[PDB]
RNA sequence: GUGAAGCCGGCUUUCUGGCGUUGCUUGGCUGCAACUGCCGUCAGCCAUUGAUGAUCGUUCUUCUCUCCGUAUUGGGGAGUGAGAGGGAGAGAACGCGGUCUGAGUGGU
């Protein structure tokens, strides 16, 4: 008996995946905590104002 | 409640259900080597193979085409350490096969002997892999050489061992850590240099796979030694 | 062609059995559709518990350091704050250098 | 050869330390049970 | 994904070693890098011309890459000058 | 645990019983054998329970099967048949499950 058709249906239809938020949290704990392991107003506005207004 | 799927590599299975685990058939039923959990199906017991701790398991889950470790095969294992990966290899080769576990560290050697007591197909060799002539009496001609020594001249160590104990047409599986070979060079640059050095001896690398999800800066190279004309 | 497997199995990198393997082997265990849904739900529960325990570890690591950092403050030696406390990290202090007599 | 390399000898092994003191407790429990039987059975003849 | 899988011939991927390149760069900066006292061969050979009984110009008087557009305008101005 | 009802045969032994099947034979309603195969008939003997306890108690999946056969979508029955599940005892591996603190004390 040839199981190729049956095996293909069971190896493809049952498709499931863990979330990205789940996977990324697991992979960072595996990394470790050691040092080697772990990874609108400017000064121009203020300066020019005090020259013109209070200078 | 478990459903078991055959894996593409003979002697390896994959276990689903409550657990997402890659498993091998237990050679010694009822025994756990390093605390791995076991499941039974009906009569047949399987042991989980941790990809985070082992590098061969990571390569298998990474999509490697060939591992060449098969039932009834002789395997020379360089860098046995405590024997976590050795125990799974002993499962695959079965009673017919033999595993030669070479480890230089004394503390890791004590764990091998306890494991070797319970498994008849494991032959412990507490020696230095840089001198294959110092243990030639114990090892006959083998089929596959696995090297996981993580040491800068790994290529020369394998070649010395391959010349003495690996048959013509035999295969080798080598794990390379990029930062161990050279810490400052890039990983892909380091891996290509080792590929060049393998070609200098009569070794033909046939494939290369990086172990990104479970490790970092690691690659596995599978090739043939002295290929037949 | 090089892997001798079906094109659909190329997508699943973790297990892609060969053509001759597939027509000579049989999947073992639960094979009914209703059981497979129950199988899928078990995966979510275990992975969620793993996620929850990991996040608990991260918080407990931070809490222990802050209590330890507060304990270091109960010292007469002069100190200067170099960083403010945050949710993830405690405040960092540098102490004056005197040998313990 | 592996035992020789790891300095395993008959003197260095401490398994007999663990075995002896486990047996030493077992013999004490056995001795207690049997002595009570001598005192109880012979107590019906000479309780004093 | 076709991008993940790559097929390469054994002899082509052999390229220059990055470790070797760093070794060459160290020699270059040690001998001809910033902080050294180096001159040009044209200037070095022109020191003899300044001391001769009859002074001459630089050994190589023309600079090829100093200017190209400026060179053409000088020729244009010259032709105008003869009228 | 319940508490009064169950079961109804054997061996000798005539009528030189019949009814049958299964193999070989046969010119022939021919013979030869086998039966752990049925229905008798004719007389004789033998044995013939229970308050000192009659009667009555099991889930699933399957096969070894078997007989009726509704043989076509069947049904039953007998299985020291296998296991699954439940109860009791004896072992092995693993888990709950995580090993106080850290610079001051005494004399003068």
């Amino acid at each position: 008996r040839d199981h190729l058709r049956v095996n293909l249906k069971f190896l493809t239809r049952t498709r499931s995946t863990v979330a990205e938020s789940v996977s990324q949290q697991i992979l960072r704990q595996n990394r470790g905590r050691k040092a080697c392991d772990r990874p609108v107003f400017t000064e121009e506005d203020f300066q020019k104002f005090q020259q013109e207004y209070f200078g | 409640n478990v459903m078991v799927e055959p894996h593409r590599h003979e002697g390896v299975f994959i276990c689903r259900g409550k657990e997402d685990a890659l498993v091998t058939k237990n050679l010694v039923p009822g025994e756990s080597v390093y605390g791995e959990k076991r499941v039974s199906i009906s009569k047949i017991e399987y042991r989980a193979w941790n990809p985070f701790r082992s590098k061969l398991a990571a390569a298998i889950l990474g999509g490697v085409d060939q591992i060449h470790i098969k039932p009834g095969a002789k395997v020379l294992y360089l860098g046995a350490a405590s024997g976590t990966t050795v125990s799974h290899v002993s499962d695959i080769v079965g009673p017919d096969g033999l595993v030669y576990a070479v480890e230089f560290s004394h503390r890791s050697g004590r764990d091998l002997i306890n494991l070797a007591k319970k498994r008849t197909n494991i032959i412990p060799v507490i020696e230095d892999a840089r001198h294959p002539h110092k243990y030639r009496m114990l090892i006959a001609m083998v089929d596959v050489i696995f090297a996981d020594v993580a040491q800068p001249d790994q290529t020369r160590i394998v070649a010395l061992n391959a010349h003495t104990f690996l048959r013509n047409g035999g295969h080798f599986v080598i794990s390379i850590k990029a930062n161990c070979i050279d810490s400052t060079a890039s990983a892909e640059a380091v891996f290509a240099s080792e590929v060049k050095k393998m070609q200098q001896e009569n070794m033909k690398p046939q494939e290369q796979l990086t172990l990104e999800p479970y490790e970092r800066d690691h690659a596995v190279v599978v090739g043939v030694y002295r290929p037949p004309p | 062609t090089h892997l001798q497997t079906a094109p659909e199995l190329v997508d699943r990198v973790f297990n892609r059995p060969r053509i001759e393997t597939l027509q000579k082997e049989k999947v073992k265990g639960v094979t009914n559709q209703t059981g497979l849904k129950r199988i899928a739900k078990e995966r979510q529960k275990q992975y969620n518990c793993l996620t929850q325990r990991i996040e608990r570890e991260k918080k407990l690591f931070v809490i222990a350091q802050k209590i330890q950092t507060r304990k270091d403050l109960m010292d007469k030696t002069q100190k200067v704050k170099v960083k403010k406390e945050t949710v993830n990290s405690p405040a960092i202090y540098k102490f004056q250098s005197r040998r313990k007599r | 050869l592996s035992r020789y390399r790891l300095k395993f000898s008959a003197d260095k092994v401490d398994t007999m330390i663990v075995q002896a003191i486990s047996l030493l407790d077992d013999l004490d429990k056995e001795l207690n049970n049997y002595i009570m039987r001598c005192r109880e059975w012979y107590g019906w003849h000479f309780p004093e | 994904q076709n991008k993940s899988y790559l097929a390469v011939r054994l002899k082509d991927q052999d390229l220059r070693d990055s470790r070797q390149q760093a070794a060459q760069a160290f020699i270059h900066n040690s001998l001809y890098g910033p902080g050294t006292n180096r001159t040009t061969v044209n200037k070095f050979l022109s020191l003899a011309n300044k001391r001769l009984p009859v002074k001459r110009a630089a050994v190589q008087f023309l600079n090829n890459a100093w200017g190209i557009q400026k060179k053409q305008n000088a020729k244009r101005f010259k032709r105008r000058w003869m009228v």
